């Protein structure tokens, strides 16, 4: 496929590292009682190993010559070839969850400036203040776009700087 | 002056007696804010009411189910109410969510707005939904009787009456959740091993409560 | 004034001017008077269409009970020839309505603007205009001797019951299955056994 | 004036103005006016149907022997069917229902006769409307609404009686009570059950179960069985 | 009880209370969903 | 006056009197996302344009969709009509795609340059004799001339009543899309062969029971 990258449900490393991991987890469980619970903490191993390699065969993974699931990142290449949700789609999550962790910061830094003592309330947190910011964080690309486009995201020159600037 | 839950002590600066079943019981001031006081003197009356609720139907399908008429123990009565019905559980979870969300929404935002409900903005009622006082809804929907109008100070009876049937009713539910974790039975088969025994069928006998 | 219901108060937009004032508006739909204008006319256009409705319900089963080119059912009057295809007869139908009824909502919009006839220029309505009753050729007869109230109130009557025997034909029809005067003729063969509970619970 | 405890005072809000009032309203249910209105006509109402319902078990076990009143739902035969009683049944009383309720929530707006614009009832109290309802009249009224009241209490108390004495002896109140009088001693509530805290014993329900009418077997459960002796 | 919700507002009392609930979330979700690589 | 919860505080920028006459205003921003004037603006012309393509498209689900339950209109499901179309056609989708992206964007642009200016494509000149119908009625998002062809709009004293009529309709119909795109993936099936379940059995098949919606039961 992609890189000469065969596909993990075609690949056969990968079925010989399932199958030694069922051996070595079987090698383990025969040295126990039927209905113990070392026996049934192995066979919930067990079954959590097929469950994920069913789960990585399945979701169209490309597995080298090793048999290990390779990721794709290329935006154009991934959404051709069906690779999306291992690169593209966790990076505008994180985005997305990253710039709500920066907005909902810097809104409550522009809240608690307007005080009596702004480096009071960044030691002691204002608790419903800092709860209202954070659910009202959920449009924050609206609202950070909105600022990019009226001119109040940015500070202007009265910032500090050296005497060669 | 007035009974306190420990005789000797002062009752705290914050607990007047103003309360219905104010008797100074509160040794880790959790209420010292008003609003705080305030917000759990509503929670207070919410757990109170549920409780002698709840503890009714416990002793009600309790004496059902000792004589034979059929009833399930309480530990059992979802189950098999789920059972012999054709209901089917996650949606009777999510039509009482459905409907206690709504009435419930409706208790906060009156909490948080204290006159705000009577607006008019659900159906037509207005001064129906508006309280009384915190915790103490009485219009005529909630108070069609109408006891809470006439006679004040009978009114205030009943409001230590309400309190203190409500406090018994938690530690009465507490009971009923304890003792069938200790005893594995139904509370009114419990209550007749203690009128067959009472010397010998206790808490201090089950090898649990007691582990000595 | 007779209410709907006597002792309940009545809405202040309901004056007794419109024909059948009996200040029925739990829902309160007609608060603008605007839209009352339109619910007026709206009313004496569905009630109308329902009177000539039942009465084209009635009439030929009525007569095909008794001693003439087809005895079938009003629901199964659209499988019938009719010397021509139902697609060309809804053709003209729409044509001819359409002239029609873009007429009468000209006259709703401005009274007193669609009188006279644009073919024959000295064929024409009085001045009476009353949108919603015309007058003039649509009362050839010589009626509105007795002013115009009693009247207007018997049509409106008339009216309500004929919308309300519609919707009866279109639901009785959709339960019972079969014909309406044959539905009339077992209500009166045994009431105690055919009411709407028993057919309900026959199911 | 007399009292339901000779010797007590009554609560504040009972003068003695209402027709039957001796002072008894230990919850205080009473205590408001509004409310007072609507209890005093559901007192009436109760009372009233009551007495019809006293009087119809009574007469119907005198005339008619062999047919248990608390049978009679079941084994009445008509050519009536039972959806066209329950039918005539509904529409006359939502009716008259609505007529009296609306007398009750707006005092005096339904005198007229509706039909006949000639007939209007005269004015009146609550509760106690006259006219063509009240005809002929024994007496003064004064006293005639404390009968009233006094008998349709009395007969609400042998209402709830009947129904009692049928789940717990099966039988009617004339049979009941020519049990009571053949053994007297042995035939009380009190000689057929008692609550000891070693056990507890009840009487036998002699309704037996959910009763089978024409196909539809009717659920006949007998009044908080649970809770009787 | 005023100035221990204030001692409770610090910085490293929420700082534990607020990566307990964050931690704990993570924990729940790789336990109800076991080993996410791709979607 | 009206909001969306009895009891909660509208929030200072959705009460003004230029935040209170726009249409169907309920005081919901929770988001807070409409507090600078120009980009509530914005937002109120986003809600307009995704209200009558929402209208437009669920009328396109719903009566071809209740009407192939009745005789006519053998039509496929809205899931499945792109393809039985696109066999049906003279192009493929690709071309038809271009084609519609030249034509939506003409006219998709007009409109974004009468949002950044009222008063814009009156210019004469600009157009051969469209350009003077081409302006807006003092009101953005609500055009004239050629637009409204019965003159519904000119009578002043309905047109509240249209105004709020509109936006609850568009809004209603949003859900209605969302809830045609979630409904085709937790069954499969058709949004009337939604409803003919859940008229057959209310109480047994629903979003409690579909085993997707929530999985924890
Ligand atoms: C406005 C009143 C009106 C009402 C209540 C009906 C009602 C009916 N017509 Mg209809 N029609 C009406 C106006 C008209 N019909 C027709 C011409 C027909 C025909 C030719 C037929 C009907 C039929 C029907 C049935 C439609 C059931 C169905 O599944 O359709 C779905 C199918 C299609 C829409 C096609 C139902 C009895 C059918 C019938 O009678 O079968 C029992 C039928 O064959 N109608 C014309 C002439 C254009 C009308 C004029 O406005
Ligand atoms: C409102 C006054 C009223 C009272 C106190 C009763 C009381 C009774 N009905 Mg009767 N009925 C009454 C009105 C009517 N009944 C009937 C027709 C019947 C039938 C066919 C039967 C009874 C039966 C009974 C008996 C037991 C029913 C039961 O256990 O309830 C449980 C059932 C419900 C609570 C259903 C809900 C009804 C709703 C609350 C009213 C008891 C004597 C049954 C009987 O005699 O067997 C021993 C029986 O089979 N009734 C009709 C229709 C004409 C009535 C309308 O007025
Ligand atoms: C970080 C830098 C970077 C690099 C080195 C690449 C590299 C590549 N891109 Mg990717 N891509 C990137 C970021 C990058 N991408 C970003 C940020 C986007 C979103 C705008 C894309 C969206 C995208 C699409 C839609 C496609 C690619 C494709 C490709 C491959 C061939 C492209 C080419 O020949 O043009 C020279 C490379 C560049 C000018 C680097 C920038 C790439 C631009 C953004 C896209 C170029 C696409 C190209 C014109 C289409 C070639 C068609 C192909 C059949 C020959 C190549 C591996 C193509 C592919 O899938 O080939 C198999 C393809 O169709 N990319
Ligand atoms: C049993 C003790 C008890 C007492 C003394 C009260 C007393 C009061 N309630 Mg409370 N209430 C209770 C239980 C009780 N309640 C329970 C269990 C609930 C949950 C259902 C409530 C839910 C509730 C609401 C929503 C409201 C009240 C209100 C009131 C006040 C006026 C109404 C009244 O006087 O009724 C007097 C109470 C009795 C005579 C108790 C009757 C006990 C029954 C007969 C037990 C048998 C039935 C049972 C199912 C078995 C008064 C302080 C109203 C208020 O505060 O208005 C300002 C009001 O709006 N209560
Ligand atoms: C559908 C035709 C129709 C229309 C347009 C009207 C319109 C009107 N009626 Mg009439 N009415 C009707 C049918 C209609 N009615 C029928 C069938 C009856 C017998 C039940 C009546 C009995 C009645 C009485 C006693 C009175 C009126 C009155 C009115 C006026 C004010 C009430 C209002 O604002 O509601 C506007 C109505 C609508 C917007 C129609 C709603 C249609 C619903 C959605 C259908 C629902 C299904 C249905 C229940 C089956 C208004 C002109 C009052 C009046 O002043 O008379 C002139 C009045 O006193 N109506
Ligand atoms: C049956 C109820 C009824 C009543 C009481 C009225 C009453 C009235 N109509 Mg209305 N009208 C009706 C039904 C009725 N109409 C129907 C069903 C239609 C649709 C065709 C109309 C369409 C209509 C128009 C266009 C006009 C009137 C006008 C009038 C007013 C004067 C004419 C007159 O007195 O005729 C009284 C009605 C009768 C005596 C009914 C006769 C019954 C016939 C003969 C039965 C037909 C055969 C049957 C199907 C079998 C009067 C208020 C006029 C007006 O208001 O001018 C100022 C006017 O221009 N009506
Ligand atoms: C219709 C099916 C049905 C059946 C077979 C039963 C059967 C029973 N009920 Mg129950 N009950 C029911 C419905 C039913 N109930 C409903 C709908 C309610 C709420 C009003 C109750 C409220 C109720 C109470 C408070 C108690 C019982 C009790 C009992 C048991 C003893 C008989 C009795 O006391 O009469 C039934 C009691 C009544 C007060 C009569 C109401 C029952 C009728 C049939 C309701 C019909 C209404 C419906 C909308 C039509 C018996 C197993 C007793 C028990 O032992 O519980 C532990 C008891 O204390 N029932
Ligand atoms: C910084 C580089 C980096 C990256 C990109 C990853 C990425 C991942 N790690 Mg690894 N890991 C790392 C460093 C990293 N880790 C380090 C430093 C350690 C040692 C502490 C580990 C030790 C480790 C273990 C033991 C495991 C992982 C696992 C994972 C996978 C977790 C997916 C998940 O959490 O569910 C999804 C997360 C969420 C849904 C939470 C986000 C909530 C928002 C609201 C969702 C929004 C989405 C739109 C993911 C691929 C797990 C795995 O199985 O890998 C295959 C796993 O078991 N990591
Ligand atoms: C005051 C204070 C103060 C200071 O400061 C501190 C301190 C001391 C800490 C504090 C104290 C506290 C306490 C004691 C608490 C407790 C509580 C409770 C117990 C509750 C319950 C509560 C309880 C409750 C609600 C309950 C309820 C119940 C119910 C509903 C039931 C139900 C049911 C029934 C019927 C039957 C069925 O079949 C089943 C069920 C479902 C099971
Ligand atoms: C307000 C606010 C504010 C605050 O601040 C915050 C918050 C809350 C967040 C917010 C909210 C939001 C929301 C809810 C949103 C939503 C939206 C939507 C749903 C849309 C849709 C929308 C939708 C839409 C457009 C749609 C449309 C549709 C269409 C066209 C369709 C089409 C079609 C058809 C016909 C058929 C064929 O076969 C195919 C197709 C092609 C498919």
């Amino acid at each position: 496929d992609i890189a000469g990258l065969t596909p993990c449900s075609e690949s056969k490393a990968y079925a010989k590292l399932e199958k030694k991991e069922l051996k070595t987890l079987e090698k383990r469980l025969k040295q126990y009682e039927a209905d113990s619970a070392p026996a049934v903490a192995l066979k919930a191993t067990m079954e959590r190993t097929k469950a994920r390699f069913a789960n990585y065969a399945k979701a169209g993974l490309l597995c080298g010559n090793d048999g290990l699931p390779h990721l794709i990142a290329d935006p154009g290449l991934a959404l051709k070839y069906g690779h999306a949700g291992e690169v593209f789609i966790p990076t505008f999550g994180f985005l997305y969850v990253a710039g709500y962790i920066g907005y909902v910061g810097r809104q409550y830094l522009i809240a608690v400036k307007g005080e009596a003592k702004p480096t009071d309330k960044e030691i002691i947190i204002d608790v419903p203040l800092a709860t209202k910011l954070a659910w009202q964080g959920a449009g924050w690309p609206l609202a950070a776009v909105q600022e990019l486009q009226r001119g109040t995201l940015l500070e202007k020159e009265e910032n500090i700087t050296v005497s060669p600037r | 002056v007035r009974p306190v839950w420990f005789p000797g002590n002062p009752p705290p600066a914050h607990l007047d007696g103003s309360l219905a079943g104010d008797y100074g019981f509160d040794p880790l001031f959790l209420g010292q804010e008003p609003q705080t006081l305030k917000w759990y003197v509503q929670a207070e009356l919410v757990h109170g009411r549920f409780a002698m609720l709840g503890a009714a139907g416990i002793i009600l399908t309790s004496i059902g189910a000792k004589v034979g008429l059929g009833f399930p123990e309480w530990y059992d009565a979802g189950k098999v109410v789920v059972e012999k019905n054709n209901i089917d559980f996650p949606t009777l979870m999510v039509i009482q969510f459905y409907l206690m969300g709504w009435a419930e929404t409706k208790r906060w935002y009156d909490f948080k707005n204290p006159g705000s409900q009577a607006d008019g903005s659900f159906l037509g009622f207005t001064e129906e939904f508006k309280g009384l006082e915190n915790g103490y809804p009485g219009g005529r929907f909630f108070d069609p009787m109408g006891l809470s109008r006439g006679d004040a100070a009978k009114y205030q009876e009943y409001k230590q009456k309400e309190v203190k049937n409500g406090r018994l009713a938690m530690i009465a539910c507490l009971g009923f959740a304890a003792q069938y974790a200790a005893t594995g039975k139904g509370p009114l088969d419990n209550l007749a091993d203690h009128l067959a025994d009472p010397n010998h069928v206790n808490f201090a006998t089950n090898g649990v409560s007691i582990p000595i | 004034l007779p209410s709907w219901m006597p002792g309940a108060d009545l809405p202040g937009y309901l004056n007794g001017t419109l024909p059948g004032d009996f200040g029925f508006d739990p829902l309160y739909l007609g608060q603008d008077p605007v839209k009352l204008k339109w619910y007026a006319q709206a009313e004496l256009m569905n009630a109308r269409f329902a009177m000539l409705a039942v009465a084209g319900i009635l009439v030929p089963e009525l007569l095909s009970n008794i001693g003439p080119g087809a005895g079938v059912a009003w629901y199964d009057a659209g499988k019938f020839e009719y010397f021509a295809p139902a697609s060309s007869l809804f053709g003209v139908q729409m044509l001819l309505f359409a002239w029609v009824e873009i007429r009468r909502y000209q006259d709703f919009v401005k009274p007193g603007s669609a009188n006279q006839d644009p073919i024959f220029t000295n064929n024409k309505l009085p001045d009476g205009n009353e949108p919603g009753y015309p007058g003039g050729i649509f009362d050839p007869f010589g009626w509105s001797k007795g002013d115009i109230k009693s009247l207007k109130l018997k049509e409106i009557k008339n009216g309500r019951l004929a919308m309300l025997a519609f919707a009866g034909f279109i639901g009785q029809a959709y339960t019972t299955g079969t014909t309406p005067l044959k539905n009339l003729s077992t209500h009166l063969a045994d009431p105690w056994s055919t009411t709407v509970w028993q057919n309900d619970l026959a199911r | 004036r007399p009292l339901w405890l000779p010797g007590s005072t009554p609560p504040a809000h009972l003068k003695g103005d209402l027709p039957g009032d001796f002072g008894f309203d230990p919850l205080g249910l009473g205590a408001n006016a509004e409310s007072l209105k609507w209890f005093k006509e559901s007192e009436l109402v109760h009372s009233r149907w009551a007495m019809a319902a006293v009087a119809g078990i009574l007469v119907q076990e005198i005339v008619r022997p062999d047919v248990f009143w608390y049978n009679a739902g079941k084994e009445v035969e008509s050519p009536l069917g039972p959806l066209g009683l329950l039918a005539v049944e509904f529409f006359l009383m939502h009716w008259v229902e609505v007529r009296r309720w609306q007398d009750l929530r707006k005092p005096g707006s339904v005198d007229q006769d509706p039909i006949f614009s000639q007939y209007k009832l005269p004015p009146h109290e609550v509760g106690y409307p006259g006219g063509v309802f009240a005809p002929f009249i024994p007496g003064d009224l004064a006293e005639l609404k404390v009968k009233e009241i006094k008998n349709g209490r009395l007969a609400m108390l042998a209402f709830v009686g009947f129904v009692m004495a049928a789940q717990v002896t099966g039988k009617g109140p004339i049979a009941a009570l020519q049990e009571h009088l053949a053994d007297p001693w042995g035939t009380t509530i009190f000689s057929k059950a008692a609550v000891v805290p070693g056990q507890a014993v009840a009487p036998p329900c002699k309704i037996p179960a959910s009763v089978s009418y024409k196909g539809i077997e009717i659920p006949t459960p007998c009044f908080l069985q649970g809770l009787w002796p | 009880m005023k100035d221990f919700t204030t001692y409770l507002s610090t910085a490293p009392v929420i700082a534990t209370i607020w990566f307990t609930f964050t931690a704990g979330l993570l924990i729940e979700i790789n336990r109800y969903f076991p080993d996410p690589l791709v979607f | 006056r009206q909001s969306w919860l009895p009891g909660s505080q509208i929030p200072a920028h959705l009460d003004t009197p230029a935040a209170q006459a726009l249409a169907g205003n309920f005081g919901f921003d929770p988001l807070g996302l409409g507090k600078d004037p120009v980009a509530l603006r914005w937002y109120q012309q986003a809600e307009l344009i995704h209200c009558r393509t929402a209208m437009a498209g669920v009328a396109g689900i719903l009566i071809p969709g209740l009407l192939t339950k009745a005789g006519a209109l053998n039509v496929p499901e809205w899931y499945d009509a792109g393809k039985v179309a696109i066999e049906n056609s003279f192009a493929p989708w690709g071309s038809l795609l271009a084609v519609q992206l030249f034509l939506c964007g003409f006219v998709e642009a007009k409109r974004w340059q009468d949002i950044r200016k009222p008063g814009s494509q009156g210019e004469p000149g600009s157009f051969l004799g469209f350009e003077a119908s081409l302006k807006g009625t003092s009101e953005l998002g609500y055009p004239g001339g050629p637009f409204d062809p019965l003159g519904l709009s000119k009578e002043a004293d309905k047109w509240a009543d249209w105004k709020l009529k509109e936006v609850k309709n568009g809004r209603l119909a949003m859900l209605a899309f969302l809830g045609f795109v979630a409904q085709k993936y937790a069954t499969g099936a058709g949004p009337v062969d939604n409803l003919a379940a859940h008229l057959k059995d209310p109480w047994h098949v629903n979003y409690a029971t579909n085993g997707v919606s929530l999985p924890f039961l």
